[PDB]
């Protein structure tokens, strides 16, 4: 049946728009920091608690376990 | 009681305008042109 009839609406255009905007620029930078933690995560690994050795004093960022963090 | 001829003779031409607007609500067969385009 050929019926079909108008709907009056406002412009979805713009809200659409800024939508597609909002998240190609979060996902253009957040895409690469996933990927990156994940790298880093994966090969570079977490630091192992250990003792410290006697007659060795230990830099500040080595009291630190995650890679990123140190 | 009822209208008077006025009020017929409004409503009438009211109603004239109201179904030839409703008319011009419908679609034409290619009325939503679409933009085609892509990238068990
Ligand atoms: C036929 C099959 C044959 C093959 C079979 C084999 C293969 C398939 C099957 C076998 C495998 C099965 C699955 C294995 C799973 C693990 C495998 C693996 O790959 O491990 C790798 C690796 C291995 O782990 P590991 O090195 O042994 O462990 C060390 C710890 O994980 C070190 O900790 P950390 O500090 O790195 O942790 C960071 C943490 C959090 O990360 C962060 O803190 C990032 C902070 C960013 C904040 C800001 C974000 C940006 C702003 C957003 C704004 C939005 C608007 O990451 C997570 O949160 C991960 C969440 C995991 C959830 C698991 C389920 C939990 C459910 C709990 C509730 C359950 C009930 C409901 O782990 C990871 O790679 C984790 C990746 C996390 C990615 C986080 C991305 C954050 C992005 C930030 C910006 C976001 C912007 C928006 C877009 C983002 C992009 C979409």
């Amino acid at each position: 049946h050929g019926k079909r009839l108008f709907i009056i609406k406002p412009s979805g255009f713009y809200d659409r728009r800024f939508l597609k905007l909002m998240r190609f620029y979060i996902l253009l930078t957040g895409i690469p920091v996933a990927i990156g933690i994940t790298l880093v995560n994966v090969f570079i690994g977490e630091a192992e608690l250990a003792d410290i050795p006697e007659g060795y004093v230990p830099e500040h960022w080595e009291y630190f376990k995650h890679p990123i963090s140190r | 009681s009822g209208y008077t001829p006025d009020e017929k003779l409004r409503l009438q031409q009211l109603r004239e305008l109201r179904r030839r607007w409703l008319k011009d609500q419908e679609l034409s067969p290619r009325e939503p042109v679409l933009p085609p385009r892509r990238v068990t």
